[PDB]
């Protein structure tokens, strides 16, 4: 509708508009299973590529900026498929880039020291952990016009940001089914070049194809430019 | 051993608690940062920034979106009839969604502030003419005609001697709240022919306006959500 | 910028002039101005490499023609002049590259023509096909020297509206007004100096808003020239 | 691969490479097992000599230098052989070199004031200690090209770090299998003498043996000195 | 009883915390440390050290290593024909593997900074002849023949003269990723007969060169990572 | 409420901490010493004999 009634008189706090307060608050940025058997966990390990571009929602208010520097803190909330917690002993060893990740579920990638793990039990309360600027250039980039080197076109590798190996600990195969949500809370912020906001469905992570066969238009249309 | 009592709220990770994680790398030096040019610090730096208002959105534009962002003038139309209208509706589905100021307000809830909408005359150096830029405030009456609309705030718009021209909208507010509905205090907008559209021999008979819009210093924001612009 | 009723001027660099009319309404990328690379320790055992020789000048483009249905036009930089005098052998040798941009766009036009023409500057121009996967060809990416011109002006050939590029540093060229444009632009990177055959730093884009118009009979066709100047243009060799 | 693009033109800090944060990190150093009843478990305790040329990768590291000094840290990762925690409680006792070690369930060993022990659930969160440095001479040595008095030949005595003994509390056997994970961190380093990197596999723990049979180059080789 | 709520964290253990842990003998006296020479405050102290190149890593050469460290130049050899070539590539396989360099970088994974490659003739003393040391930059061709590598950055060597010669990479870059790749911005380095090998009557036709490298002060690195040189 | 975590070592008892258990008896006043000759306070005192 539109009730044209109580109008605010009063300017709001600049503040709120600061993308220090736009890109915080933390969210659900992936959510990983590992039920005891099914059809890919006769394993017990995950390997979680720290991906940004998961949720549209996220990289749309990404995209509105060229490169972008910033802190990330993860949160694990763990339980099983339907709520409950066990006393299960979990693992989350953070793979750091250009280097080696578990392919096992004993692979000796989860004893090496320099990949940074840490130990928790399911009834302890989730598990926190900062993941600074890993990038080896000046700040991370969502676009690039160039090549790395198509098929490898846009590509930047001076964005990755690592991976993330979870699995329960144990000689054994845990008995329970397992389903953990990861939340990722950005800190300290900067921006650099705002570019124009996303208008086409998304249909790829890693370019911005559009289906150019169904171009969407901006905004709604109406019958005259006078009815109103 | 100080003596200490865990109060209610221990344990819970609340999505908003600002604290610090330990550093999963203590012993790594991030890439020290560079300059780079066009750095942002607040949003509103960019709804400043005038962008293009697509208020030519026709049923019978999607197909040519291009269209949109202007809208046409002719000699056929007489003098003292209606251009186009639209209201000053920013975070409101219409013509405001093609800018960059009607989406970033899908992003918050209430926000309020001045704006300024201009036109731009893009028909041949030989055209003269006048338009009568008309803005209706909130809760007023939508003019009837040309002269009804004179006494209420407008612009002469003789496009023959300023090829662009800026109205300012005094003030709007929008308060966001569901059962959807906005308590949007909003104006409306209106284009007259002042006169007829006049042109020698050799130019052509219709020209095309450009509509932008975009904050001014005291247009504000708060309370973020998530927008409902994807899928 | 530059408009009916300026003094006519002519500005010369190097073995090259070009008779732009003087009007002091020159854009300004992202309010900054082309300086010499901070002090980063590659340059600091291989100083940058700073040709004023040959490379400080005007390039000239090839005219384009524009129709009453042309949809629009983009360059790559620096891959437009890389294939372009020595501003091509010179940032080829040279392995890391850097340089920032005097841009001038110009229209010829009579007064019984209409037509509007928006000039913006894109970092990082990463372009989309129509889809299933398929990465752009290597031809319409780099399209160089001659440009490429734009299927879907609407969505920029990169899903995000036409109708939002003024967040940019525009430049608005209307026939019944001005008829010339000019653009500074400073160099910019994740890194002083970068690839310069790999990666392009911006695009450059001249799209028609408001199509051309006349009466039969005028000129059909429309010239674009735009001239490249590059500023404090350095690279780097390692050797 | 090669790929020649994205050059980094900025030095890095020289605080990565120095010893400290070189030999950081906390690290798997033993796993011990104690299941109910099969091999090695009828008796329900486990004496652990706190040895460091355990695993080859942190060994390389340290052989680097003729002599090392620092103060260590542990902690204890226990759950049963599949991850899962039951509220068993568990005493580890440390005894200091030239202490009498366990070598019953029950030994007197335990009891042992000087033998300093800590007590802790399986359900509490892991036990952390720090292990002083206990050489009686100023810095460990990982080569003595002495003789401690020939099979007892660069044996040096002056190293010994100490044992650590674990076990379930409690007369009865526990009814429980365990793994516990040891991690040992470094802390305060001091290296001196920087010798030749190991580039021959390791073929005993006290000596620097190599298969001489099959003596491997340190770089691979080429057709030709040419072909590059 | 202070009031406090235990936080997201609480109870983990992160192996890269660093914090301090109960001594576990608190009346203990370590053994004092006294005074030893060849202290180490940082790997690159032990990088600007010099060691020998395997630049004659043939795979003939497997079963007498020792022939690894140097390679040959004799009369046999026109003036003009290239003697040896390898990249300056530390950290990747090769040549560099056997130097302390080659060896701590597999320990890191990103660094840059200027090497020096020294050369050290051996032959007898009465022997003459130049080479011609010459680097290809990152990116660049490998020399055609002699005359086209003397066009680029170059050392004539009259080993008649000096026994000894140093030439220095002005900079190199490795920035590691899997998928495995280097991101390895590295130039080659090429010897050339400048002129033939010169011995009067009673001294060998045969002489060799010790080829040996090392970072110089401005080389760096960061991030560490358990290597994959030993099994 | 003060924002804490508790770390690694947790619940643990080391038979060599030296902390602060509670005093069982805070209202009790312990016989006040005297003075008696002879008073040691290092071993060594006496191998020295």
């Amino acid at each position: 509708n539109l009730i044209e009634t109580r109008c605010v008189l009063n300017h709001h706090s600049t503040q709120e508009t600061a993308i220090g307060n736009f890109f915080s608050r933390a969210g659900l940025v992936s959510i990983i299973t590992m039920p005891t058997t099914g059809t890919q966990n006769t394993d017990g390990y995950v390997n979680w590529d720290i991906d940004l571009m998961g949720y549209a929602q996220l990289r749309r208010k990404c995209e509105l900026f060229t490169y972008m520097r910033f802190d990330a803190e993860f949160t694990f909330v763990v339980a099983k498929p339907n709520g409950e917690l066990v006393p299960q002993l979990l693992q989350y060893m953070y793979v750091p880039p250009g280097a080696p990740k578990p392919t096992s579920r004993d692979s000796f990638a989860w004893q090496t020291a320099t990949n940074p793990s840490v130990f928790v039990k399911m009834t302890d309360p989730p598990a926190q952990v900062s993941v600074p600027f890993m990038s080896p250039a000046s700040a991370y980039q969502w676009f690039y016009d160039g090549y790395p080197t198509d098929l490898d076109y846009g590509q930047c590798p001076n964005n990755m940001m690592g991976t993330f190996s979870i699995r329960t600990v144990g000689i054994e195969k845990s008995p329970h089914s397992i389903t953990l949500r990861v939340y990722m809370r950005i800190k300290h912020v900067r921006a650099w070049i705002p570019r124009p906001l996303r208008n086409q469905p998304y249909l790829f992570k890693t370019n911005p194809n559009y289906k150019g066969n169904d171009i969407k238009c901006t905004s709604t249309s109406r019958d005259k430019i006078t009815t109103l | 051993g100080i003596p200490t009592e865990l109060k209610p709220g221990t344990n819970q990770f609340l999505t908003t608690d600002d604290g610090v994680s330990a550093p999963i790398l203590p012993g790594f030096h991030p890439t020290p940062p560079i300059h780079i040019p066009g750095e942002v610090h607040n949003l509103l730096e960019i709804c400043r920034v005038e962008t293009i208002l697509e208020v030519n959105n026709l049923k019978t534009n999607e197909t040519t979106p291009m269209q949109r962002l202007c809208f046409p003038v002719s000699v056929q139309s007489k003098t003292g009839e209606l251009c186009a209208a639209f209201r000053a509706d920013p975070g409101r589905d219409g013509p405001w969604q093609s800018t960059i100021l009607g989406q970033l307000c899908r992003y918050y809830t209430q926000w309020s502030g001045s704006l300024e909408v201009t036109f731009m005359f893009a028909g041949s150096f030989m055209a003269t003419g006048k338009m009568l830029i008309a803005y209706t405030p909130p809760g007023g009456n939508v003019p009837a005609d040309r002269i009804t609309a004179m006494l209420g705030t407008h612009v002469i718009w003789d496009f023959g001697l300023q090829s662009s021209v800026t109205l300012v909208v005094p003030w709007i507010s929008n308060t966001h709240y569901r059962a959807y509905f906005d308590y949007y205090t909003t104006g409306i907008i209106t284009i007259w022919y002042q006169t007829n559209y006049v042109v020698p021999i050799g130019a052509p008979t219709t020209a095309y306006i450009v509509a932008l819009a975009a904050a001014q210093d005291n247009f504000t924001m708060k309370l973020c959500k998530d927008t409902e612009d994807i899928e | 910028a530059c408009g009916y009723s300026d003094r006519v001027a002519q500005l010369t660099i190097g073995n090259s002039t070009i008779t732009t009319q003087e009007a002091a309404n020159i854009v300004i990328a992202y309010g900054e101005w082309p300086e010499y690379c901070p002090d980063t320790d590659a340059t600091a055992v291989d100083k940058p490499t700073r040709p004023d020789v040959s490379v400080n000048r005007f390039f000239t483009l090839d005219t384009k023609s524009w129709a009453k249905d042309s949809k629009g036009w983009y360059w790559k930089f620096p891959d437009v002049l890389t294939e372009v005098g020595v501003f091509g052998q010179n940032a080829q040798f040279h392995y890391l590259y850097r340089s920032g941009f005097c841009v001038h766009v110009q229209c010829n036009a009579s007064k019984f023509h209409q037509g509007a023409l928006l000039v913006a500057v894109l970092p990082e121009y990463v372009l989309g096909t129509i889809a299933e996967n398929s990465h752009p060809p290597y031809a319409t990416t780099q399209p160089g020297q001659v440009g490429a011109v734009l299927t879907h002006p609407y969505v920029l050939d990169a899903g995000i509206p036409l109708s939002q590029l003024t967040v940019c540093p525009h430049q608005w060229i209307n026939l019944r007004t001005n008829n010339c444009a000019t653009i500074i632009v400073p160099y910019m990177n994740t890194v002083p100096f970068d690839s310069a055959l790999n990666h392009c730093n911006f695009g450059l884009l001249v799209i028609p808003v408001v199509p051309l118009d006349f009466n039969t009979g005028a000129t059909s066709e429309i010239p674009i020239t735009v001239t490249i100047a590059p500023m404090c243009a350095e690279f780097a060799g390692l050797r």
